[PDB]
């Protein structure tokens, strides 16, 4: 029940923060999915208060700043696609802002709390609301295209599964422990498969590669199932709320108990497990410069070598801690703390 | 009250 | 092999024959190896045995048995917010208790049961383990050890779709709290199912009362963080519009009360719809029909909503049924009280048509009687009868009164006897009996009062009083102060209303005085009586026989008899001289107590209690000093010495009787006094006025089992006693005892307890306003009323 | 004393019940049978003379005992493959061997026989005397028969 | 409080203290046997001794609970007549008051609930088991309880005669004549019914009640 | 005199003219009970008679008493009606 | 219930 | 000090 102590290591290199600046009050103790996003050499970040900034990815100086505010409660993750940036709020509002000026492009009320990060595919933006049902919104107008209703248990975990789109269909999980695939044209169902075992069965975002879908449910099972039919190919007894990375022929994930694992895509057999971060509240891992990086609630960034799982680096970044997952793109590595301070890591 | 000198106190008897 | 006999060994508890006959292959059949295996399996199927081993020889088998029972004891440890009794109940419901089988399979079941209990009380992350002690005996006890997890905290209450009302304003009425302000923490932030349901109902009622007839709770989701630290609760609302109440329409079996029902359902134009008033109209119609005998009317409202005009028409159907009659009236719990004592407070009659107002009036009269701790009523239908009910009153009798006696030797008052028998309900007969007696070196006081509150059936009361009070300031020499009084009072009272009563009675008192130390006020009264005793010596005497006409009026509308929470009680008590008495005077005393509840549960009560008094002589005489008023102590002004508030004696220089120079005397000539004397000897005054303002709070550390037996309060007391016949123009160098402006004030904490010894009162007071010559008494104790 | 009922003996002074005569031309209302009292043609101890102490019930130190009582007889049932060895132990303990002001005394008879797989070591009481006078009261018979069989069972356990 | 011990040595001292009349520690020892050893061979006599000790110690609610437990657990025990007689005894002792008995106050005017419970108790005893050794005293107590329950209704009828509630008087005396026809209280309450009939001008009914009184003069 | 307050003493069945007008000879016992409610007093001594007494005794302003006596035959069918509105 | 101190005895009847 | 309670047991004995 006790949090494991900080591991002691001799770092193979010395990480440093390239630039750091604060957005605002951040997300605080409130659980959310409000990670920053990078596109076109600028990064867009937001806070729960409602304030949104545009930052250059190299120097860290703000280009524009706007407030969407009672607070806006922007829990929905920041997603950039085309010329718009999409943010969802717990007030059942989905904001779209012009990437250049920062003014609002459209705003539409949706069925519930837009907790999941918006996903843009085939000209439609998908959100997963708190009250089960999935909403599709048109890019140019924001009008709701179709609605898919998902069952909700009497008790669940905070946060919603962001859908993943492949071959004209979107794969998404619900809090009821089922992975569902729906067509993008009108939202008609394709297949639905139980993945889990008064016990929670909540799901994360699925990952799709080369004709198979990988899913991972809290206290449930990590399963690979066919995109076409939905039949289970193989299963393993692992659970997590954090996202997992599928690269090459190996799967990297951090579990319910926050221990890092490496498995194969073929049958889920284990390569290595790292237990020194047991019960340290972890973020979703990312792959950066050939090493796995995870942040914890104590504000440390832990670097893990993918070949054998041994540590290579450890850094003091912030005292507020890291709840939201980091993001890596175009050689940059970005992470946002609880107080909203956005860091870029070399 | 009634003063009782040889015991140096007043005695409440009215109730 | 075959079977003829089985030799069980180690079979500790279950019968050998029972074990023999349990196995389906009974005696008198062939036995194979698979039959022996089935025998072992069936023996294990009993659930009592952990080891079964069988050896075979022809027609005879022997079995070796080890026993799983018993649990020697069940102990719990690690609990810090829950007791052990609900845990023991959970174990008993799970099938594990003391003396039964301790199956090792059920250990994980116990683990999961305790985990589910802590899941149900919002402490999901609890860790639990079981420990069993290997006793040498077959009995073994168990020790449950668990680390209670941190309570899952409420992180956010959210409402989606509200637009007319602010979210925090909607939350403010919820029992579940979103956040607790640090400067006035008065609660905590926890999840519980019934509280969530009550908050949802409160939200529905709030929106309905603010005019939203078509309000609906679309869905609600409760979620908890992956670290099990926070809980998120959200509510989805489609509130609609405000609807105006166009008008009502009453139809059905109105039973001739249509006019009163229509007055009950009055609606002013433009009035917005509201469910509290709809329910209030329904309950008012039910009460109106009930007080006419229709005990069980059917009232249902069926509103019709016009969405075009945004108006609602409130159709209501009333079916009065039939008039009900009272077959019997029954009283339960009156172990000591007579049946007639409870039955004479009734306003509903047996063999008559029912009145719910009459039943409530009877309950209120029983409560005001003060003989019972709790009074409850139950109007139950007669089985097999369509229009008859039985009215049952269930009471819990209170420990009325107290019995005291005391004995002392060689103390300040010599050999001392005292005894007091106060009893408001004497042996359950309703009689109020009060016996008091003291016998010490100075006082021989006896007093007997017996009152029958129902001398006639209508409530006329007859009462009496005897008293004998002989006081001597010294046991010997016969020349010290002596005050011998005795007399009789008979009183008659009768009711004039449901809450008002009048008293009228005759009193006789004989008072004899001798050898009083000269004093300004007492010799003022003596000069008023035409007596001329000297101030130079203590030798004097006086004697009066007085006949007084007593009268009184008592308004009593208190909620209860012992610890009221509502209503007022006003008691006027007076007496006037009947001509022919030696003293000619009048006296009037006024009591008041008013209880105002601030909280609807009647736990917080403001009590404003005042007591007034006045008296004076008639026809040139003055009121006797034995009729004076005194203040201070538990009864009037807490924090001051009893009966010490008021005028103080002013003595004359006189030859004191029984003088012995080693003691302190009030201003003797042989001690050297030349002029008049200021003293702190309280003598009382003819006028009196005290007031108090109590704030009653619930007792913080007493559970609901004894909460009704204890009352604590914070009080503020005022009071003064003054002598209206004082002449400051003559005695200019001495305090003006005629001035009523010398208000003495006090504040403190008071605690009352309905002890098995009787009513006990504790009080600590600080007299923050005090004049010279006043004696303080911070801690005060009183027994009785 | 210890063995007398609590409360007063006032209920023995209650007046006897006698039904009302019905005058001619009319009847009394029909009686409900809830408060009817049966005839009970039986004499016995009454008032303070009842022995209120609980009736003695068999107990044994030997495991699996199926002892049962009836009247003057006090059985002793023990599960054993052969009962003939119970006889020397019970006869040996018989040879070796405050709530009433004056005590009871008496003598006993012992017998043994098998029945099925069960062995019976039943003991029979012959007489009891009190204050030099014989007593035939069934409550005392049952109580001291149970006491004696408890004693012989306790001795048998050794 | 009570140490953990094998059955015989602790039951021996429990029996010794009970058989010496020392009820307070007798209850503690027997309760130790009861909670430690619920299903042993001693359990039946331990429960019977609990009933006797709780009755003797005036712990009447505990005695009633023990008797309920014994009847519920062992409906066919050979000495259930004893526990039914003890149950009636506990109810009939619960219908008592020491101070009012000392001062000679007639308690028939008080709550008849425990007296009705005792009547039902002893009636069940004497009907189920007439040959039990407690049956004669049970019938004597039944006669006393019937008289007491009649006197309570008589007191109610007397109060309603004082009040002037004539329909209530008539109904109460009719219930007396229906439930307790042979009691002296009913004999005394017949004139109350006649008077109540006369006060409502019901001369024919008054004449019938007068005929009853004259026939039983 | 008697200035003492006395509560209102009511006894019997509440009778009204519109209810008494429903009762006529030949209607069964169940029909009478439905029309007027069950009686609080009936003859215990043999005869099948129902007494609908309607007593109202105010505080000190006199006393009123209406007696409706209903006789039924052995079959339970009403055969006689007696209605005394005074005394 | 009762108490005694400095040779003074007082007793309260309870119940 | 001294104290009398139910069944006359004593506690203080001036201790």
């Amino acid at each position: 029940v006790k949090m494991s102590p900080l591991p002691t290591v001799e770092n193979q290199f010395t990480p440093t923060t390239a630039w750091s600046t604060s957005v605002g009050s951040g997300i605080g103790n409130f659980y959310s999915n409000l990670h920053p996003a990078l596109a076109d050499n600028v990064v867009y970040a937001a806070d729960r208060a409602g304030l949104v900034k545009a930052l250059n990815a190299d120097d860290g100086k703000e280009i524009w700043s706007v407030s969407l505010a009672e607070p806006a409660l922007l829990s929905g993750g920041v997603t950039v696609s085309g010329g718009h940036v999409y943010i969802g709020s717990e007030k059942a509002q989905v904001y779209a802002l012009n990437t250049s000026d920062g003014t609002v492009a459209w705003q539409t009320k949706v069925a519930g709390e837009a907790l999941s990060r918006p996903v843009v595919s085939d000209g439609l933006v998908l959100i997963h609301t708190s009250n089960g049902q999935l909403q599709a919104l048109n890019e140019a107008d924001g009008a709701v295209k179709w609605t898919v209703n998902l069952d909700m248990p009497s008790l669940s975990l905070r946060g919603e599964s962001a859908p993943t789109t492949a071959f004209g269909a979107a794969v998404v999980g619900g809090d009821n422990g089922r992975v569902s695939a729906v067509l993008m044209e009108q939202g008609q169902m394709i297949w639905q498969q139980r993945i889990s075992q008064r016990l929670s069965d909540v799901d994360t975002t699925p990952v799709v590669v080369n004709g198979v879908v990988f899913a991972l449910a809290y206290n449930g099972n990590l399963t690979a199932l066919d995109l076409r039919s939905g039949q289970i190919m193989w299963k393993r007894e692992l659970g997590s709320v954090n996202d997992f990375i599928v690269d090459g022929n190996r799967i990297y994930l951090v579990d319910q108990n926050d221990r890092v694992m490496a498995l194969t895509i073929d049958g889920g057999v284990t390569l290595w497990t790292q237990s020194d971060l047991l019960h340290r509240l972890l973020t979703s891992p990312v792959l950066y410069n050939g090493n796995l990086v995870v942040g914890d609630s104590e504000g440390y960034l832990h670097w893990i070598n993918v070949e054998d799982g041994r540590f290579v680096a450890q850094q003091k970044v912030d005292s507020s801690g890291f709840q939201t997952e980091p993001v890596a793109a175009d050689g940059k590595l970005l992470i946002q703390a609880k107080d909203g301070t956005v860091y870029s890591i070399t | 009250f009634g003063t009782i000198h040889k015991r140096r106190f007043r005695y409440w008897f009215c109730g | 092999f075959v079977v003829k006999d089985i030799h069980f060994e180690g079979l500790q508890r279950v019968a050998v024959g029972a074990a023999l006959l349990s196995m389906p292959v009974r005696t008198g059949d062939t036995v194979n190896d698979e039959d022996i295996s089935n025998t072992i399996r069936a023996l294990f199927a009993t659930g009592n045995f952990e080891d079964v081993r069988v050896l075979r020889d022809g027609d005879t088998l022997l079995v070796q048995v080890k026993e799983r029972p018993t649990i020697a004891s069940i102990t719990f440890s690690g609990n810090k917010s829950v007791k052990d009794d609900m845990l023991k109940q959970n174990l008993e419901a799970s099938g594990v208790r003391v003396g039964e089988s301790l199956d090792r399979t059920t250990i994980a079941d116990i683990e999961k049961g305790l985990e589910d209990f802590y899941y149900s009380v919002g402490k999901y992350s609890a860790s639990v383990k079981a420990v069993v002690t290997p006793l040498p005996r077959n009995r073994v006890d168990l020790k449950l050890v668990f680390q209670e997890g941190v309570s899952a905290e409420i992180q956010q209450i959210n409402i989606v779709g509200n637009h007319a009302f602010t979210t925090d304003e909607l939350i403010s009425h919820f029992q579940l709290r979103d956040e607790v302000p640090w400067w006035n923490v008065v609660g905590d932030r926890k999840y519980q199912k019934q509280k969530l349901a009550g908050d949802l109902e409160t939200l529905r009622s709030y929106y309905l009362d603010r005019g939203y007839a078509r309000f609906n709770i679309d869905s609600t989701q409760v979620s908890l963080t992956p670290d099990k630290k926070g809980i998120y609760v959200t509510v989805n609302i489609t509130e609609g519009d405000q609807y105006k109440l166009s008008g009502v329409e009453v139809s059905g079996n109105l039973a001739g009360h249509s006019a009163e029902i229509e007055q009950l359902t009055k609606i002013e134009p433009g009035e917005l719809y509201n469910g509290t008033k709809v329910t209030k109209m329904e309950d008012d119609i039910k009460k109106l029909l009930g007080r006419y005998g229709y005990a069980y009317p059917r009232v249902q409202s069926m509103p019709e909503i016009n969405d075009a005009d945004k108006t609602v028409k409130l159709r209501v159907n009333v079916d009065a049924g039939n008039r009900f009659y009272v077959r019997k009236i029954r009283f339960e719990g009156n172990d000591t009280s007579k049946d007639a004592v409870l039955r004479r407070e009734m306003r509903q009659m047996e063999g008559a048509w029912l009145g719910s107002d009459l039943v409530d009036q009877g309950k209120e009269r029983l409560n005001r009687l003060g003989f019972f701790e709790t009074v409850d009523t139950d109007t139950q239908r007669v089985p097999g009868s369509p229009d008859q009910v039985d009215v049952v009153y269930k009471v819990k009798e209170r420990n009325t009164g107290s019995f005291n006696f005391g004995i002392g030797y060689g103390t300040e008052s010599g050999v001392s006897f005292q005894a007091g028998v106060q009893q408001d309900n004497w042996l359950g007969t309703g009689y109020a009996v009060g016996i008091n007696g003291t016998k010490n070196d100075y006082q021989t006081y006896a007093e007997l009062s017996v009152t029958n509150p129902y001398f006639t059936v209508d409530g006329v009361s007859l009462g009496g009083r005897l008293f004998y009070n002989d006081f001597q300031a010294d046991d010997a020499d016969l020349s010290d102060y002596t005050n011998k009084s005795y007399g009789t009072d008979v009183t008659l009272g009768f009711p004039i209303n449901e809450y008002n009563s009048l008293r009228a009675g005759l009193g006789y008192v004989h008072n004899s005085l001798s050898n009083m130390q000269p004093q300004v006020a007492m010799w003022r009264y003596l000069y008023s009586m035409g007596e001329h005793p000297s101030t130079s010596d203590q030798d004097n005497s006086f004697k009066t026989d007085d006949f007084t006409f007593n009268y009184g009026w008592t308004y009593n509308k208190l909620d209860r008899g012992y610890f009221p929470t509502d209503g007022s009680r006003v008691n006027l008590t007076g007496k006037v001289t009947i001509p022919g008495s030696d003293n000619e005077y009048y006296k009037v005393t006024l009591d008041t107590a008013t209880y105002v509840p601030i909280d609807d549960d009647h736990k917080w009560v403001v009590l404003g209690r005042t007591r007034w008094g006045y008296g004076d002589g008639l026809g040139g005489k003055e009121m006797p000093f034995y009729e004076n008023f005194y203040a201070g102590g538990s009864s009037t002004v807490r924090g001051f010495q009893s009966n010490t508030i008021g005028p103080k004696a002013v003595y004359f220089p006189h030859q004191a009787s029984n003088y012995d120079p080693d003691y302190d005397y009030e201003c003797a000539t042989q001690d050297g006094a030349k002029d008049l004397c200021k003293s702190d000897d309280a003598v009382g005054g003819n006028a009196m006025a005290v007031a108090s303002l109590e704030f009653i709070t619930p007792t913080p550390f007493i559970s609901d089992k004894y909460a009704n037996s204890v009352r604590t309060s914070f009080f503020w007391d005022m009071g003064t006693v003054w002598d209206t016949n004082w002449d400051s123009s003559q005695y200019s160098g001495y305090p003006d005892y005629s001035d009523p402006s010398n208000i003495r004030m006090s504040a403190g904490i008071a605690l009352q307890w309905m002890s098995p010894l009787g009513p006990l009162v504790f009080s600590y007071a600080q007299p923050f306003k005090k004049y010279d010559g006043d004696k303080a008494e911070q801690f005060q104790f009183n027994i009785g009323k | 004393y210890k063995r007398q009922v609590s409360g007063d003996e006032a209920y023995l002074e209650a007046a006897p019940l006698a039904e009302l005569h019905a005058p001619a031309g009319m009847i009394l209302p029909v009686t409900s049978g809830d408060y009817a009292i049966p005839v009970t043609n039986g004499s016995g101890a009454v008032g303070k003379a009842l022995d209120i102490r609980p009736p003695a019930q068999p107990l044994a130190l030997v495991s699996g005992a199926r002892t049962q009582f009836t009247g003057d007889t006090a059985s002793l049932l023990v599960e054993n493959g052969r009962g003939n060895t119970l006889w020397p132990q019970v006869v040996s303990v018989l040879q070796a061997k405050l709530d009433e002001d004056e005590q009871y005394r008496g003598r006993y008879q012992i017998s043994v026989k098998p029945q099925g797989y069960q062995q019976a070591v039943t003991v029979k009481l012959l007489n009891l005397e009190q204050a030099g006078k014989p007593v035939a009261d069934a409550a005392s018979m049952q109580r001291y028969s149970t006491e004696m069989m408890n004693v012989i069972s306790a001795g048998l356990d050794k | 409080e009570v140490p953990d011990n094998p059955p015989n040595e602790i039951y021996a001292t429990a029996q010794q203290k009970l058989q010496d009349g020392n009820w307070r520690q007798a209850i503690t020892q027997l309760e130790a046997l009861d909670n430690r050893y619920p299903f042993g061979p001693y359990s039946q006599q331990v429960q019977l001794d609990l009933i006797y000790a709780y009755y003797k110690n005036a712990d009447l609610p505990l005695a009633q609970a023990a008797i309920d437990r014994f009847i519920r657990l062992n409906p066919t025990h050979p000495n259930i007549d004893y526990v039914m007689y003890m149950r009636g005894l506990t109810n009939m002792a619960l219908d008592d008051s020491a101070l009012q008995g000392f001062f000679g106050v007639d308690r028939s005017d008080r709550d008849p609930q425990h007296a009705r419970a005792a009547f039902s108790d002893f009636s069940k005893l004497v009907r189920g088991y007439p040959n039990s050794q407690y049956t004669t005293d049970a019938t004597k107590r039944l006669v006393f309880l019937k008289d007491r329950l009649a006197k309570y209704e008589y007191s109610v009828a007397e109060y309603y005669t004082e009040r002037g509630a004539w329909v209530a008087v008539v109904n109460r005396v009719e219930g007396m004549l229906r439930d307790y026809p042979d009691t002296q209280a009913t004999r005394d309450a017949l004139p109350l019914m006649e008077n109540a009939y006369r006060q409502m001008q019901m001369n024919a009914q008054a004449e019938k009640v007068a005929k009853i009184i004259a026939a039983n003069s | 005199e008697r200035v003492v307050y006395r509560p209102d003493i009511n006894q019997g069945n509440y009778l009204t003219a519109n209810d008494v007008s429903k009762i006529r000879v030949g209607m069964t016992q169940q029909q009478v009970a439905y029309a007027l409610g069950t009686p609080l007093m009936s003859d215990p001594f043999g005869t099948n008679t129902w007494f609908y007494v309607f007593r109202q005794q105010p505080g000190h302003e006199g006393v009123t008493q209406q007696t409706l006596t209903l006789t039924f035959n052995s079959s339970g069918v009403l055969t006689n009606i007696d209605n005394k509105p005074a005394l």
